[PDB]
RNA sequence: UUAAAGUUGCUGCAGUUAAAAAGCUCGUAGUUGGAUCUUGGGAGCGGCCGUCCCCUGCUCGGCGCCGGCCCGAAGCGUUUACUUUGAAAAAAUUAGAGUGUUCAAAGCAGGCCGCCUGGAUACCGCAGCUAGGAAUAAUGGAAUAGGACCGCGGUUCUAUUUUGUUG
């Protein structure tokens, strides 16, 4: 139904339940005027470290800002649809490998790993945009990036920083922290 | 104009080390500067530093400790072989018990002892002791 | 100059003759023959400094003019005839035969053989030729033209010929796994097994040869002489078997021999 | 277009005076082209097969053997007939001052008229052959276009 | 510092860190494209177009709200000028200086400034030749400067 | 003539006053040129980690498994510098293995009561060949799209395993 999987293979049961909840929600509500062409790409269910879980919902690139136009309502509708598990919106971006002399179109820099990871981090939280990134390198050589979020709309996304760190460690693979500074604004 | 960013970074680090400051602000960063600072971290000469990420070119704030004597950069990048490294050891280091030469090999930016261990050579970058 | 040279200096000589430095000015320049100038051994040098039968240059001439020296079943009276790789030296009076085989180092060696071994000769073929009336011809490394060979004989193969007749007996193909010898350069006289042959169009090809203990080296295609089918050589090998042990085990075995002998 | 000289230009492999069925049309007025492959992975282009020029110093349709060295250079001048000058750049190392100096020495190579879409500054591949003139010892095998030239 | 001046300047724009469209802006990229087309039909440079949009219409940059810059949009629509605007302004300034020197022959400083302006013109024209914006047979001269505006 | 000469300074000199910044500016050749493109783990050994396998593909085999898969190869991979290995690179001389010429400079001899030997090895600048690595520096992709892929429509010359034994 709502599943548009990029390869013609079998959608998962929890992803099918997500799509069924989305289609039932767009029938029972008035949002169907802005949900006729918007489609889910894929979904995943990971284990956030502790007693909580999270839902990752995959979004096509040219329909991203259509989901950002109504991102405020569907997160609380999926919170009241489920029990206590948080939900995020992450766009689906293809990652192209770095060319080598051992191995043709020129690879665009929007498909690079750094740009894809930065776009995933910026699209990870919508209501609070990033107003600064600091990278802490510890004495063992590992990287630990701390992310500053804006003062406006803080209490909506204050309790989700652990889930954001968990899903960013699962999708990307490096540790991230979040902070709300009080210096500028 | 600004032509060697790494030489400027190690010059500012050495100047603030001789002055006695505890934090150094390098305005332009590079990947080479990150690898050089990682080597200086792993051999225990500098402390725990940062990357100030803006959208043009990042800044680096280095927490200093009083273990650094001098940081220098050999310009230009002279190609050195494995039999020519000992010449640099005698005319660049103050002693044989300590002192390190950072050189750019194909296996990555590393010191001279790991370069002798992996049996490879490359281009010169600098030195610290 | 104005013509061909006729003299050879002692210091301006190939080192594998292994001459001294002060007993004369001139070297025995080998005569024109089947083999080249660098990779050959004259009868005067062999019979004077290897077998020690003669003392001066006149005495080896008096040996050679009594028709006692036989090369490939033929009596050669030349005092400076070039005897090259796998040339059979037969003495009828004393009664033994020799085969000129390289050892581990870059030199010739004295290697006695049985008379039944001294009736054939391994030789490398050089090029495939077609004669006047469509008759095939075969050119070996010692310049022995063979008429009517087998059609399966290719350029880089090797054949075994009969000395008293001059006909092809049997042949060994050049492929991976065959035991071979290196003839020339730094790798000289090493017995090994062929494992690879890289192809370079327009230049000299290079092969990869593996030793009997896991060691490997590489030579050109022109410095390859196949001596056997698989891992079995067709001739008798000298002592050491062309292994090229380096200087440390040579020092250790010399110390062990000096300890066991005293 | 052909035979602008005092002597007739012909290929000395093809016999063009063979008897025909009618000495007219429908099976005539098409000379059989002679060409060969020079080896070393160099493909014979189609215009040398489909062309009408008759040259003795052409690497493909001529009596010239290619062996020895294969070099490269950039095209400098196109003034004299069927022979161009290429430029080669290298780095010369000095033992005393641990640095480099860069020199150039240009050489003249013979241009077959098979390659017509050639300009100044193109990467060219040359191969050694027999001496065709006083200062010419190389022939053009392939042409690589310069930076840009999208139209 | 400068190229033909001993002074040193530190007067340039400083973009903010945030590259996101603000929530108070109510202009979709097609509307600002239409406004750019209207201002280009009024005969304005892309720099003046950016000045007018930033001052009146409240946008920060076109590039932060649209995936192309102003000159890229004008080249995609096909009404950009055939000559770059900075080189055109330099030619106009050189024409004005030469017109001043047609009647005043005692002004050595203006001749020095004319030499500096022509050196800057040739330096920019070499870069525009290497970037294949200008044809290779283009050349700045005196009589060529009078026919061109 | 060499070292002393850090008094020719590439390593490694000086230019306010001791010898020495062109009166100033523009400017071609030359030299030098900002940041940025693939990160982290898995299967493990011992007490987080010095070692070990992994993060390029589409016509014949044989090296295996059930015509198919797999591996190996005809054929190929944007080009360079740099770095490591291999080939070839005359001898003498240089370093250096062995050896009581009475020692040594030398020499390639010699020692056991017919036999055993040795007559090594390294270096050989640059340029030329070859095989692994992509950190460092320069070059090119697609912007007026004839952009990369995918399957459908035609213009020319030709392959005998196939239109009863014959034009």
């Amino acid at each position: 139904a709502k599943i548009v999987k990029p390869n013609g293979e079998k959608p998962d049961e929890f992803e099918s339940g997500i799509s069924q909840a989305l289609l039932e929600l767009e029938m029972n509500s008035d949002l169907k005027a802005q949900l006729r062409e918007l489609n889910i790409t894929a979904a995943k269910e990971i284990e956030v470290g502790g007693g909580r879980k999270a839902i990752i919902i995959f979004v096509p690139v040219p329909q991203l800002k259509s989901f950002q136009k109504i991102q405020v309502r569907l997160v609380r509708e999926l919170e009241k649809k489920f029990s206590g598990k948080h939900v995020v919106f992450i766009a689906q971006r293809r990652i192209l490998p770095k060319p080598t002399r051992k191995s043709k179109q020129k690879r665009p820099r929007s498909r690079t790993l750094t740009a894809v990871h930065d776009a995933i981090l910026e699209d990870l939280v919508f209501p609070s945009e990033i107003v600064g990134k600091r990278i802490r390198v510890k004495l063992d050589g590992s990287r630990l990036i701390k992310v500053h979020l804006d003062k406006a709309q803080q209490n909506n996304v204050e309790h989700k920083v652990e889930t954001f760190s968990g899903v960013y460690k699962k999708l990307t693979g490096k540790d991230v922290n979040f902070e709300f500074p009080e210096f500028q604004l | 104009v600004r032509m060697n960013v790494l030489a400027d970074a190690l010059k500012s680090i050495n100047n603030a080390e001789k002055r006695g400051k505890r934090q150094v602000l390098i305005r332009p960063c590079s990947k080479v500067i990150v690898r050089f600072l990682t080597v200086m971290m792993k051999h225990g000469y500098i402390g725990e530093f940062e990357i100030i990420d803006d959208h043009r070119a990042g800044k680096i704030v280095v927490n200093l400790t009083g273990r650094l004597n001098k940081c220098g950069v050999i310009s230009p990048r002279f190609d050195v072989q494995l039999k020519d490294l000992e010449k640099w050891q005698n005319n660049l280091l103050p002693s044989r018990q300590f002192g390190f030469i950072v050189l750019t090999t194909s296996a990555g930016i590393m010191d001279h002892e790991e370069a002798r261990r992996k049996h490879t050579g490359g281009k010169i970058l600098g030195f610290f002791f | 100059a104005r013509g061909p040279k006729k003299h050879l200096k002692r210091v301006a000589a190939p080192k594998h003759w292994m001459l001294d430095k002060l007993t004369g000015v001139f070297a025995p320049r080998p005569s024109t023959g089947p083999h080249k100038l660098r990779e050959c051994l004259p009868l005067i040098i062999f019979l004077r400094n290897r077998l020690k039968y003669a003392l001066t240059g006149d005495e080896v001439k008096k040996i050679c003019m009594q028709r006692f020296i036989k090369i490939d079943g033929k009596v050669r009276t030349d005092i400076t005839y070039p005897a090259g790789f796998m040339d059979v030296i037969s003495i009828d009076k004393t009664g033994e035969n020799f085969r000129l085989i390289y050892d581990t180092k870059g030199r010739f060696a004295v290697h006695r053989i049985t008379p039944e071994e001294a009736k054939y000769k391994l030789c490398k073929v050089r090029k495939i030729f077609v004669g006047t009336k469509g008759i095939p011809h075969l050119v070996t490394h010692d310049a022995r033209t063979i008429r009517y060979p087998d059609p399966l004989i290719k350029v880089n193969d090797t054949i075994q010929i009969d000395l008293e007749t001059g006909k092809i007996t049997d042949f060994i193909k050049f492929d991976t796994g065959n035991l071979c010898m290196v003839t020339g350069g730094a790798n000289l006289g090493r017995i090994g097994v062929i494992t690879n042959r890289e192809r370079h169009p327009g230049s000299f090809d290079v092969v990869h040869v593996k030793d009997a203990n896991g060691n490997s080296f590489a030579t050109r295609l022109s410095n390859i002489f196949v001596i056997g089918k698989g891992n079995k050589p067709w001739i008798s090998l000298p002592r050491g078997k062309g292994i090229r042990l380096t200087i440390a085990e040579e020092r250790d075995k010399r110390l062990a021999a000096k300890q066991s002998s005293g | 277009d052909i035979q602008t000289e005092r002597a007739y230009q012909k290929q000395p492999t093809i016999f063009q005076n063979k008897k025909r069925v009618l000495l007219g049309e429908t099976g005539k007025e098409k000379l059989p082209r002679y060409y060969k492959n020079i080896g070393l992975g160099f493909k014979t282009p189609k215009e040398a097969i489909e062309g009408t020029y008759i040259d003795k110093k052409c690497p493909f349709t001529g009596n010239v053997s290619i062996r020895g060295r294969i070099l490269s250079g950039v095209v400098t001048k196109m003034k004299m007939q069927r022979t161009i000058v290429i430029r080669r750049d290298y780095l010369h190392y000095i033992r005393k001052y641990n640095r480099f100096e860069k020199r150039h020495k240009n050489m003249s190579v013979h241009l077959s008229p098979c390659f017509r879409d050639v300009q100044i500054g193109d990467i060219v591949t040359v191969g050694e052959c027999r001496p065709l003139s006083k200062t010419v010892r190389f022939n053009v095998l392939k042409v690589t276009k310069a930076a840009g030239t999208k139209k | 510092g400068r190229m033909h001046a001993p002074g040193k300047g530190l007067s340039q724009s400083a973009l903010p860190y945030r590259r996101s469209v603000p929530t108070w802006l109510k202009l979709t990229s097609d509307d600002v494209k239409e406004q750019i087309y209207k201002l280009a039909k009024k005969g304005l440079t892309p720099s003046q177009i950016g000045v007018i949009l930033r001052d009146s219409h409240g946008v920060a940059q076109v590039r932060f709200v649209t995936g192309n810059k102003i000159l890229r949009i004008l080249k995609s629509k096909g009404l950009a000028p055939d000559l770059p605007e900075d080189l055109y302004h330099l030619i106009k300034k050189a024409v004005a200086v030469r017109k001043h020197l047609e009647r005043n022959r005692k002004d050595k400083d203006a001749k020095f400034r004319l030499i500096l302006i022509e050196s800057r013109i040739h330096r920019l024209a070499r870069y525009y030749k290497t970037k294949r914006v200008l044809p290779p047979n283009w050349k700045y001269e005196s009589s060529t400067a009078s026919a061109l505006v």
